[PDB]
Formats: C-alpha cells, structure tokens, sequence
C-alpha cells in the first residue's frame, strides 16, 4: 500500500535528457564492465538480480521495485544515433564557428519561414533557406538602399558542405576545397554557443530540448527489469581504452579510432 | 437554366435565364468581364475561389462540391456532418487535404516518430483511444469525457 | 481551475454519457455487495437496481465536467435533471 | 481517410466543437447546437406565397371590422374590437412576422421552405387537438394576450447556451433564429384561433411541450 | 474474421462507448502500480513511508499512476535512448 | 479601340477603392461610391480621353463611430500612379508622401508592375503600413460575391472580450491568412481578429471567426 494520490496521466511532455538530468537521477556512477558478489557497479543497487532482496535502493521488490538508473560518464562526447540527420541539418543553419544562424529577419524570404507555426514544418523552410548560406555575414542588404548596408553579429567565416559518411561527419571549405572530419567535441561547442531565439526559430526547447543534448556526454544505463546486455559491456570497453589512451597522451589517430570505436558502441546500441 | 425568384406580387415563379457553362477556368479574368453577374460567378473549382474570394469563399464552395458528389446519387446526408468537415479542411485558412497524408501511440511504432517528439518538445495531450489504450486508462472521449466522484453533503 | 456553485454555464440536464457511467459505476458495486439505498420491491439485477436509485435520486455521486480549458464544474447526480 | 481527419473532434461542456489540441473548429455545433438525431424536416410557411396570401394568414387588425378577429374565434372577440393597447402587441407581432418573411427569402434565395428543425410544431399541435378533444365549433377562451406573451416567453426558454455574457447571449440569440422563425410562423394569434382552435389549456401545453422537445434535442457533450 | 480492428474501435468511439474501449483493446498486463515526480515527470522515485526523487530535490509533490507493465518498460526503453516521456497529472 | 473599354475597367476600380476605403471606417460618402461613368469621365477627363490617374488620388478620414472603437488607427493616401511598371524612383516620391503627412496607410494602386526591387520600400517606414493592389484585381469588388459572408474588424477589445469568455488561447481560432483577398480588402495586420457572420440552413444566423496569421 502506497502513501501517495492515485492519478491518471494527462499530457505526456517529451523531451531530451540533458546530461546534468542523467547525472541528477542516477544512483550509481557506473564504469566497469562487470557483474563475487554482486555487482561492481555493476549492477549495484540498480539493482535487485532475483530475489530476495530488496535493493537498497529504494526497498521492494522484485516485481514491486521499478527498477532504478544508472549512467556511464562517456570520456568524449559521441552523436546519438537518431539524431545525426538532424545534428547535420542544424549544422547546416547555424554558422559553424560563431554560432549564429545563418539567415535572419533581415532576409526577405526568411522572415516568410520563421513565421511557420508548426515547429516541423519551420525547421524544413529554414533549412531550404540555409544550406545555401556560404558565409556566416558581416552585414545585409535590408531594404532600402543598397547602397545602405545594415551589420548583423557574426563574423565573416566561411561556412562547409557537410556530407555524411557513416557515422562521421565530414566538411568542405573554400570561396579547393580543403575536408576536414567535424569532431563531435566541435558540433557540441557549436550548438552551445546557439542563442535561445535561434535554436527556438529551429524547432528547439529550451526547457525539454536544447540541441546540444542530440549529443551525448552522459548515457543513462537502464536496470535489470531493462535487460532481463552487456552491449553496454562493449560500451565499457571502449570507453575504458579511450581514457587509457589520453591518459597516455597517445597520437592523434589512436584517440579518434577509439572515439570512433566508442561512436560505433553508443550508436549500434540504440 | 430555371431560376426560382418572388414575382413583384410575392409567389415565387420561374424566370428562366441563360448562363454560360466552360470548360477551364480562369475566375479572376472573366469575373471581370463586361455584361456578366460578377456576384453570381461560380466555379467547381474551390482552389480558385479560395484564391479570389478568400477561405470562407473557399469554404462555402468546397461545401457545394461535397454535397453534390452526395446528392448526385440521391442520397442526403445532413448539413452538419458536411459542414464539420469542410471546417476541419478550412480551419487553418487555407484548404487542407484530409485524404492526405499524414501522438506517440502507436502500431509501427517508428522509433523515429519518438526522436523527433524528444527533440521537438512535443507535448501529447492524450485524448486519443490510443495512447489511453498504453496508459491503461479510459479515454476522455463520451462516455470518459468527465470524472466521477463521491458525493459528500447528500443525507 | 475550479468553478464556484453558482456560476455554472454548463447544461443542467444529465447527459447520455454521463447516465451511462453512473448507472454502470453503481451496477458494478451493486454487483459487488456495496450496501443499496432502495426498496428492491422484487429487483434482483444490479443495473436495474442502479435505475431504481436513479430515478429515486438516491445515488451519492457527483459529476466533475471538464472545460476545453481545464477548468471545471462540479454536479452532483441528485441536482441534474434527468430527461432523456 | 474521412475517419482519421475527423476522429478528434468532440462537443464540449460549452457546446463548441474542438479537436485533440483544443482548438475551435465550430463555436457551436451543427451552427445550431443540435443532436442530428432530433431534427425533421418541418416548412418555414412565412417563406412561400403572394403577399396578399401572406397579409391574409397573418394580420390581426383589431381596428378593422374586416380584418379583426371574428368573436366566434374568441371569448373576449367582441371586447377586443378597437382594442389600441392590444393592437400594439399586435403589430409588434405582424413586424416581427415580415422581417422574418424578408430574412428567410435572404437565407434560402430560392424559396425552399422544408428544412430540418428540430421540434415538429405540426405534430405537438395535432397531439393538442386530439389529447383535450378540441371543440372545433366554439370560441377559444385564450386572450390575445396569452398567445402574443407566451409564446415570446417560450423563445427566452429555448436554451442552447447558458453563459451569461454579451457574447454568448447572442450566440444563444442566432442559434435559435431560424426555429424561432418557425415557431413565431405556426404560433402567430390568427394562426393560433382560426386555424388550430387551441384553448388556453391546450395552448399552454403546446408551448411546454415545444421547450421540453427542445431541450431533449440539444447535441450532449461529450459526442464523438 | 473475428476481430476488432481500426473500424469496430470507430463505431464503439462514435457511440462514445470508451469503457468498453478500454476493455476490449487492453490487457491482463495488469497495473504496475509506480511512483512519478510532479516536477519531472519521470518514474525517478525512490519511493518505512518512504519517497523522495533527487531531484527535483522533491519531497512533498508526488503520485502513484497504475500503468501497463509494458508502458513502465517502453518508457524505460525510451529513457535508455536518453528521451524523456514525461508523465503529468496535469494540463499545462 | 476600346480605351474606352479601359476608362470602364478604371472607373469600376475606382468604385472597388472607394467601396474598400468605406468599408474600412473612413468616410466616404454613398454618392461618391455611385459615380457614374460620366461624371468620372468628366471630372478626371484629358481629351483625347486616356487617364489621367494622378489626378484620381486622393486622402481619407475615419468616421466617428470608427474612432469610437478604433480611436488610434489615423487617415489614409489611397494613389493612382500613372504609369505601368513602377520603378523604385517613383516608389519613393510615394513613400516619402506618406511619411511627410504622418499617413498611417497608404495604398498604391499600379496597372502592370512594380519591380520586385521598388517591393522593398514597402515594410519601410513603421508603424505607417503600405499597401499596393493590381487594379485587375479591384475591378471587381470580391465582397460583393454572394459566397462571400461580412467579415467585421474585431477591436483589440471586443477580441479580448471574445478570446475570455470563449476562454481561448490566440492559436485555437479558426485562422485567416494575411494575404487572403478579404484580409487584403479590410487591410487586416497579423494578430487581428475578423467577425465573420454567416447565414446558415440549420440556425439562419451563425458567428465564426478568424485571426489573421
Ligand atoms: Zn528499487
Ligand atoms: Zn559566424
Ligand atoms: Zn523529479
């Protein structure tokens, strides 16, 4: 018998998890691939295999316990799976080193798309408008005159083509050409820098879904009820390696093989 | 064509008159056109009369097409059912297809639908039979569209 | 989100639905040996009985009616009027 | 297709249509308030005729000796010969008459005069004439009075919405205009004595009657 | 054949039969009775007399919902995939 | 020719103008709307005929139960330039008018074209709005059109009366979109709400409304 007032669900508020959350409800960091004992970490308190106990953690159950979460510090951060397609197309909008969106109100056509008022349906019109943006631009034609330029924020940068190649993504500069692989640590600093206006106009949540949270830093592990998978056991594994490995300082292309090892991990997962 | 209109002493009677049937359209350039009753112009074509007249326009037409897909085989259907319709179709100032093409909740269940719910913020306010259906619960749909309590002042 | 007793613009007659559910929610504990509130002269059927308390405005329930808004106005089953 | 476009929408305890986000699809519903189940085809008479057949049907002119009420029609017909305060009420009553005769010849520019409504006047009346066995061959001691205020009392009554504001007053006041125009076309005074020969007791069931149908007509939230 | 498929679940809507929708298209999945934040929304509850979320930092402002078992299970599910389905008792 | 059917095409227009500009709460008078072909013919006349449209342009002053209930809003240019395709040059003699008499509408009525580079003078001057219309497309007054119900300008007033006791947020009315040709007519800005009354088979008489988007 419970305590608390029995209740139907009215709305159900979807979002994404932020990292701080993740952290916020675990109740147990998580960080080496094992389960004598017991039951590293893991699965602590997660918890309850089968029974009795009993947690922690909590107190039932089994079969009365929900189950509990814990979460994995991910060393890099890495794309979610789902969200590349549109992790690119953000990218695709803002201007890849200051932040700024690429077009705005000043723009004739523009001002016609930010209008839009369904969030899916404004984020396609903003795209269509900005993938052909090339520059991230000091200053704008207006009205008026030209000859009266009108200065926006950003920056002068050229802006890259960006192409998907499996689970990277890779960028090409020039106005021959010089490509470059967009490191996630990068993607995640960009959309950090997008303004609450600019990542709303884009069909984000400030509250429930700011776009920097499509990239994780943090995975949220789910309990035995979960998995009754050790997939996450792999996770581990190159997650492992990959701090081993800057703790060592070693080259370049070791640190992104075990980066993209890692990416593998958390996207096949998932 | 016949036309049913009050004589000068009340009683309706038939004035016949003649009218031009065409085939296309072009409703803005012939409105114009001198000698014609631009009041009275008509088109099967809802598109163009939501583009010259405007969506209420647009909304009385779209009706006058549906009934008569339903009379043209002597059935009748009343008014509101038409009616609701063609507001759904109507409701966001312009003519929005229905057919087409085109909550959560939940047969495919596309886990994509659900990445673009969390990335969207999307809030589902659960009034359908089927996300109730996952809940467990009774939908607030006729007989659910209220809650029942304890009455606690009846002797 | 709540509406005082005697600002209430909503029907005073008792719905079709609303009917359906109070007579099947006091079937249902009819059914289930919860104490009655009527001669039963001869009735044996829970749902005929709940129509019997019905009609003689004994069933202690209270209609919550939401608003598309979520406010909301509170009827108990004794005040509404039931024609049908 | 039609199913799944449609199978949100829902009347609500405040009698608007409205799909799952809540948003208005129609302020009231049907543009009447009513069930479809409760509604007949039922003739908006005031609509057809001559002016003169029009005139003929509707006019009390008590200050005429031609056009008056025949005290055979009427216990107080002889009383109410010359009667000017009852004639104002009389004339308030043939105005109201054409103005609706004018406003339906705009909302039905052919003429069409069946429509459904809810209610059938035709029927409660027949019902009237035959549950008090009504004498067609003796005067009715319904005043002029009765009918002209009874039967505007009865349009106060016919209830669709409730809330008392400016706003939804009047979206009462249209959702009944057109059974209004019914219901002053069937009840208008000569219509009343000469032709349906009711008495003050069968009148005042007729009018009873037409607001309780009424009401038991009304769409009850919560249809789908 | 015998079935209850999109076009029965239609008819039953458009008589406003909803309890008899319930029943027909639920489950012996019966209630799995767990505990949810009302700040949140999450089933984060650690729920002796007995509850706090952390948080939220929540102590004073929580309910107990029946749900499917599958539901608490896709929901996890979908918490795994780092979205959240926040649950309310509410309308905004 | 037949400019004479053109003199009739100008004159009509003319007459839509002067219907709109009534409809919108300024005080133009019954017998002016009913010029006849004549007078108009007269009073606007060159000999050999022609236009002359510069002439045809003209101020405009709200009424007083307009500012009973839109007390704000302010007086109107409505101007007939005179030439097909209208430039920027000749754009800014306009927009500049305008301004220099705190106008609060101006309508451009064109024949053929402005560029779209003299289009971007438009949203130039705040709050001042300014308006053009194809005279093709006011030849004929659409409000005039039998299918075509009366949509009455709602004050910020009666729409906060509306939007309460309907209890509604902005985004559930029905919508009108700001380029319809009826929110062109009464020159509704977004946010505005339009009463639209009806006459219905079922009640005879039925309100709905539309915000315009
Ligand atoms: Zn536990
Ligand atoms: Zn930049
Ligand atoms: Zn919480």
């Amino acid at each position: 018998y419970s305590s608390a007032p029995l209740r139907t669900v009215k709305e159900v508020q979807f979002g994404l998890f932020s990292p701080e959350e993740v952290r916020a409800i675990s109740v147990a960091k998580i960080r080496f691939p094992e389960t004598a004992k017991i039951g590293g970490l893991n699965d602590p308190r997660l918890g309850s295999i089968d029974r009795n106990l009993k947690c922690q953690t909590c107190q039932e159950g089994m079969n009365e316990c929900p189950g509990h979460f814990g979460h994995i510090d991910l060393a890099k951060p890495v794309f979610h799976v789902g969200f590349i397609a549109k992790i690119k197309k953000v990218c695709e909008c803002v201007c890849m080193h200051c932040g700024k969106l690429l077009l705005d109100e000043h723009n004739e056509l523009m001002r016609q798309a930010l209008a839009i008022k369904d969030s899916k349906k404004r984020f396609a019109a903003i795209w269509t408008l900005c993938k052909t943006k090339m520059v991230c631009e000091t200053d704008v034609p207006s009205e008026d005159d030209p000859t009266q330029l009108v200065s926006r924020g950003g920056c002068g940068n050229t802006q890259p083509t960006i192409r998907k190649d499996g689970l990277k993504l890779v960028g090409s500069w020039k106005k021959e050409p010089e490509l470059r692989v967009l490191s996630t640590e990068e993607i995640l600093n960009i959309f950090k820098h997008i303004s609450v206006k600019d990542f709303t106009s884009l069909g984000f949540n400030e509250v429930f879904s700011r776009p920097e949270w499509m990239i994780l830093t943090c995975l949220p592990v789910p309990p035995p009820p979960v998995r009754p998978t050790f997939k996450l056991a792999d996770i581990l594994k190159a997650n492992i390696s990959l701090e081993t490995l800057e703790h060592n300082g070693a080259p370049h292309h070791a640190i992104e093989e075990a980066e993209s090892l890692l990416q593998f991990h958390v996207a096949t997962y998932m | 064509y016949d036309r049913k209109v009050p004589s000068p002493t009340g009683e309706y009677v038939k004035e016949p008159e003649w009218v031009l049937e065409t085939d296309g359209v072009n409703l803005s350039e012939v409105m114009t056109v001198p000698g014609i009753d631009p009041t009275r112009i008509y088109t099967n074509s809802f598109i163009d009369i939501m583009e010259v007249l405007g969506i209420e326009a647009g909304r009385a037409a779209l009706y006058k097409e549906v009934y008569n897909v339903i009379a043209s085989d002597g059935s009748y259907v009343n008014y509101r059912h038409m009616a609701l319709l063609v507001d759904v179709m109507t409701t966001q100032g312009g003519l929005t297809s229905v057919t087409r093409h085109g909550m959560r909740c939940s047969f495919e269940e596309t886990v994509e639908i659900l990445f673009e719910a969390g990335a969207s913020a999307e809030l589902d306010d659960c009034r359908g039979v089927s996300e109730n259906v996952i809940l467990g619960q009774m939908a607030p749909i006729g007989t659910g569209a209220f809650d029942v309590m304890i009455d606690e002042e009846s002797l | 989100k709540a509406i005082p007793k005697d600002q209430r613009a909503t029907t005073p007659y008792m719905t079709k639905y609303e009917r359906a559910r109070i007579l099947g929610t006091r079937a249902l504990q009819i059914s289930m040996n919860a104490p009655v509130f009527v001669d039963l002269e001869g009735e044996t059927d829970p749902l005929r009985i709940a129509m019997k308390e019905l009609a003689e405005k004994k069933i202690p329930l209270v209609i919550r009616r939401y608003l598309p808004d979520g406010s909301f106005e509170d009827w108990s089953v004794e005040e509404l009027i039931v024609d049908l | 297709r039609l199913v799944k476009a449609l199978e949100d929408i829902m009347v609500h305890y405040d009698n608007t249509t409205r799909n799952s986000l809540g948003n208005v699809i129609q302020f009231i519903y049907g543009e009447d308030g009513m069930d479809a189940a409760h509604i007949e085809k039922q003739s908006l008479d005031t609509i057809g005729g001559s002016d003169a057949a029009f005139e003929k049907r509707y006019r009390v002119d008590l200050l005429n000796t031609d056009h008056t009420l025949d005290p055979s029609l009427l216990e107080s017909g002889s009383e109410i010969l010359g009667d000017l305060k009852l004639q104002v009420l009389l004339d308030e009553e043939y105005k109201q008459l054409v103005k609706d005769r004018k406003f339906l010849r705009e909302v039905f520019v052919d003429g069409e005069a069946n429509w459904p409504l809810p209610v059938n006047i035709r029927r409660i009346i027949q019902n009237a004439q035959q549950t008090f066995h009504i004498d067609h061959t003796k005067p009715s001691d319904l005043t002029i009075k009765d009918i002209v205020l009874g039967v505007k009392d009865l349009q106060e009554n016919l209830l669709v919405l409730r809330g008392k504001n400016e706003i939804i007053q009047n979206a009462q006041r249209d959702a009944v205009t057109l059974f209004c125009c019914l219901l002053r076309s069937r009840l208008a005074t000569r219509r009343v004595l000469q032709e349906y020969r009711l008495t003050k007791q069968a009148f005042d069931w007729v009018l009873s009657n037409i607001e309780a149908q009424f009401l038991r007509s009304v769409v009850h939230p919560g249809e789908m | 054949g015998l079935r209850f498929g999109e076009m029965e679940r239609d008819c039953m809507i458009a008589h406003g039969a909803a309890s008899f929708l319930k029943e027909r298209l639920m489950e012996a999945s019966d209630a799995f009775r767990v505990h949810i934040c009302g700040i949140c929304g999450l089933m984060t509850v650690i729920a002796h007399n007995q509850f706090e979320c952390k948080g939220c930092d929540n102590k004073i402002d929580i309910y107990q919902i029946h749900i499917p078992y599958a539901a608490k299970l896709l929901f996890q599910e979908l918490m795994a995939m780092n979205i959240t389905p926040r649950l309310y008792t509410d309308r905004s | 020719q037949e400019n004479e059917r053109n003199i009739s095409r100008l004159w009509r227009a003319f007459r839509t103008v002067k219907e709109m500009v009534k409809d919108r709460g300024y005080f133009i008078t019954q017998e002016e709307v009913e010029l006849p072909l004549e007078d108009f013919k007269a009073k606007y006349c060159d000999s050999m005929g022609r236009p002359q449209r510069k002439m045809m342009s003209f101020q405009a002053n709200p009424t007083e139960e307009s500012i009973s209930k839109f007390p704000d809003m302010g007086s109107l240019w409505v101007e007939f330039c005179d030439e097909p395709s209208v430039g920027v040059k000749t754009m800014k003699t306009f927009v500049i008018h305008i301004q220099e008499k705190n106008f609060q509408t101006g309508i451009f009525v064109y024949q053929n074209n402005i560029t779209p580079s003299a289009m971007k003078l438009v949203p130039s001057i705040p709050p001042a709005t300014i308006e053009t219309f194809n005279e093709a497309a006011l030849v004929v007054n659409i409000t005039h059109h039998e299918l075509v119900p009366k949509h009455i300008r709602l004050s910020s007033d009666e729409k906060r009366e509306l939007l309460k006791r309907y209890r509604l947020k902005e985004s559930q009315l029905p919508r009108i979109q700001r380029a319809d040709p009826v929110a062109l007519y009464l020159g509704l800005k977004r946010g505005e709400v339009v009463k639209i009354i009806r006459k219905s088979e079922t009640s005879g008489r039925y309100a709905s409304y539309r915000i315009c988007m």
